[PDB]
């Protein structure tokens, strides 16, 4: 969880709200995915939100769907994907790394030995998109255990008792939902709602990251401006992939001057 | 915090994104008010009787057994409105989102009969109905296909992953993540996360209470076994619920083995998977090594499921009931020897309980026992599958 720590600090001092891509690793292929996190990092991301493929991953819409078809084609597993993360690590030893995991996988073999494996490699937190707070024990146990931040959801209507257990068990980011639905571009979320962005304030959560539908910069500066300490864009992200399969040049380019855009409006 | 209990030991839970957790609380809090409300529970049972045709007939095989001592009958829930159990609980859920104040319906179906069913009672009760099914489903089961457009449901074909039950499911709790403020989630089975898998059990529990009053009053006595299908859990736990403390009678579940166990192809679970998370519950799964669902198959759309509603994997797991499997060439001769032999046409996933029932009678023909098989649903829906196979045999 230190290197979320870490950025935040840097972040503050320099005015300045966080942009982190979502990608899903091995989307199209292990070897254009590890290029294209490159670029995401060369062109500013401050932080990573990384997919491990799933079959039925149920939070995401079209866009991602086919991001994990792309990766299963690729023929990319679980294991490959650990292999990817030691190789990211390796070369940027302080951008945070968060993965988005399905419950399935984290469960599958033991969760501590998941969360032992996250360690190993260096990840920084693990989102598990179907474990809400209420069966969220032993994750986030393990995830400690493991020096991995849990991440965990605020969603638009929150009540009070879930922003309270938010803020206690979260650590490294929250994730602030922009609206209801599962995971895509086309579908662009409200502004941040200043009431939860205050409250977890209040309560000491772990700084708040705005995500889902956030895909133009002027998304991105509402939501610091709100008072969000950054913004998350996978959708969009990925539409570039899609979009520029058969040119891979035309696709780091792309994705450096949309990211450079996204990157730019969290200084404002 | 929940008003009931999420699991069934091991198994259950609310395994869904943060943001349907409200609606899951609201469902549950609805359920417990409405189970309590004289009134609501007077407006079900009309509608069960005067509208669905309950109670269904407990019907005795006259021929199917003979030279045996095994003495089988057939609850008819294939007589229901609708042709399947599916139309008892859907009934309940239906009331249960005017209940909440929801004008819109979302369901996921297979077999096109909890399809049918979420139709009807839209229909009747004034909601708009989406339905979504697999675009293999969609062929197969064609018949349901018609019938839920007639009733002015719209029926939107699936074609991600095997195209199948497992793949609509995926698309209506997608939808619902979205939609749940005005549209009900109304699950078809006794799966998912809670409290459908205790609100299915308690709308569907009919079903063993009548049979129970039926074989007492023709037989002096309760089953030696009750024997149901399990695709999602729904029909079987209808039928077990009211014998479970009733620690003689043999509750039987029996999953589809598709091409055959050891091919891979099937849609057995709960004897042949392992336990995961998925579509809202910890429940057994086929899975890959790695924790990958795997596509299941059988014959019959409404098996074809890769889990299983978590009351079963909990009463498997305490030896309260067994799982058998049956293939689909056994599932396909109980069919026509129900049609040949007693003028019923049954569900092709209805045929695997019977298909057991009948190898448990032809295995130990001077065993002395007293079987029901849950008849689940009637085969109109099948009629076109079976004659194109039977054909491209000789039959
Ligand atoms: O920009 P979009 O609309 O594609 O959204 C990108 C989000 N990618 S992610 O890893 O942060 C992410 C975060 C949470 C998710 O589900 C949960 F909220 F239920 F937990 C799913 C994906
Ligand atoms: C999946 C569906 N049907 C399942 C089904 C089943 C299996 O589902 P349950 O395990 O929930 O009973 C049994 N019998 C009949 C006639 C059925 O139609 C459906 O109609 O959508
Ligand atoms: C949650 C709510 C009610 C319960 N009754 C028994 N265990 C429970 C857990
Ligand atoms: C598998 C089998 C048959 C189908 N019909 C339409 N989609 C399908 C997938
Ligand atoms: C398994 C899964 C989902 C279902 N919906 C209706 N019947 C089912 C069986
Ligand atoms: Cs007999
Ligand atoms: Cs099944």
């Amino acid at each position: 969880m230190e290197r979320y720590e870490n950025l935040f600090a840097q972040l503050n001092d320099r005015r300045e709200g966080a942009f982190v891509p979502f990608v899903t690793l091995g989307d199209p292929g292990i070897e254009q995915s590890l290029k294209i996190i490159d670029t995401l990092i060369d062109a500013g991301a401050d932080a990573l939100e990384l997919g491990v493929p799933f079959s039925d991953p149920l939070a995401d819409g079209p866009t991602i769907q086919n991001a994990n078809l792309r990766a299963f084609a690729a023929g990319v597993t679980p294991a490959q994907c650990f292999e990817m993360l030691a190789l990211i690590r390796e070369k940027h030893p302080t951008i945070p790394i968060g993965l988005l995991m399905y419950a399935n996988l984290v469960f599958n073999n033991g969760i501590d030995a998941f969360y032992a494996r996250c360690e190993q490699v260096g990840v920084d937190s693990v989102l598990v998109a179907d474990v809400p707070v209420e069966e969220s024990a032993p994750f986030r146990q393990a995830a400690l255990r493991h020096n991995i931040a849990p991440i965990f959801i605020c969603p638009p209507n929150a009540d009070d008792d879930l922003l309270r257990q938010v803020a206690s068990y979260g650590r490294g980011y929250t994730y602030l939902l922009s609206r209801s639905g599962v995971t895509g571009a086309e579908n662009r979320g409200a502004l941040p709602l200043h009431h939860l962005i205050e409250k977890l304030k209040e309560y000491h959560a772990a700084p708040a990251l705005q995500g889902f539908g956030i895909s133009s910069p002027e998304q991105v500066s509402a939501a610091v401006r709100a008072g969000a300490a950054g913004a998350i864009s996978g959708s969009a992200i990925v539409k570039i992939i899609e979009k520029n399969l058969a040119s891979p040049k035309q696709m780091l380019a792309e994705l450096r001057s949309f990211v450079s855009a996204m990157k730019a409006a969290s200084r404002a | 915090t929940t008003l009931l209990n999420p699991y069934f030991g091991e198994f259950g839970g609310m395994y869904v994104p943060q943001i349907l957790m409200p609606a899951l609380n609201q469902l549950e809090e609805a359920f417990v008010s409405a189970q309590k409300d004289p009134e609501f529970q007077a407006q079900f049972a009309d509608l069960l009787k005067n509208y669905a045709g309950r109670p269904t007939a407990l019907t005795k095989c006259q021929n199917i057994t003979a030279g045996t001592r095994t003495t089988l009958y057939l609850k008819r829930e294939d007589l229901l409105h609708g042709g399947a159990h599916k139309t008892n609980q859907v009934l309940g859920q239906a009331l249960l989102a005017k209940r909440m104040g929801k004008s819109e319906i979302i369901a996921e179906t297979g077999a096109g009969q909890h399809g049918v069913a979420s139709a009807l009672a839209s229909a009747l009760l004034g909601l708009k109905c989406r339905i979504y099914m697999g675009a293999k489903d969609v062929e197969r089961q064609s018949p349901n296909v018609f019938r839920m457009r007639l009733m002015g449901a719209e029926v939107i074909p699936v074609h991600s992953g095997s195209a199948t039950l497992k793949d609509a499911c995926n698309e209506a709790l997608r939808d619902w993540s979205g939609s749940y403020e005005t549209a009900h989630y109304m699950l078809g089975t006794a799966a998912g996360p809670h409290p459908y898998p205790t609100i299915v059990r308690e709308f569907q529990r009919m079903i063993g209470e009548e049979t129970k009053a039926q074989i007492l009053d023709k037989e002096g006595r309760l089953p030696d076994a009750v024997i149901a299908c399990v695709g999602g859990g729904s029909n079987a736990i209808g039928m077990f619920a009211d014998f479970i403390n009733d620690t003689s009678v043999g509750l039987i579940g029996v999953e589809p083995g598709g091409h055959g166990i050891e091919t891979g192809e099937h849609g057995a679970p709960l004897k042949h998977g392992r336990v995961g998370i998925y579509f809202g519950m910890k429940a057994p799964m086929m899975q890959t090594a790695d924790g990958q669902i795997e596509e299941s198959y059988s014959i019959s759309a409404g098996l074809d499921f890769p889990s299983v509603g978590p009351q079963h994997a909990y009463l498997n797991s305490i030896g309260r009931a067994d799982y058998v499997s049956i293939t689909d060439d056994e599932a396909l001769e109980a069919f026509k020897t129900l049609c040949r032999h007693e003028g019923i046409i049954p569900a092709l996933e209805s045929s695997h309980a019977l298909a057991h029932a009948l190898k448990m009678m032809r295995e130990q023909p001077e065993k002395e026992q007293l079987l029901v098989v849950n008849l689940s649903g009637r085969g109109d829906k099948d009629i076109f599958t079976v004659h194109d196979i039977l054909k491209a045999r000789g039959e």
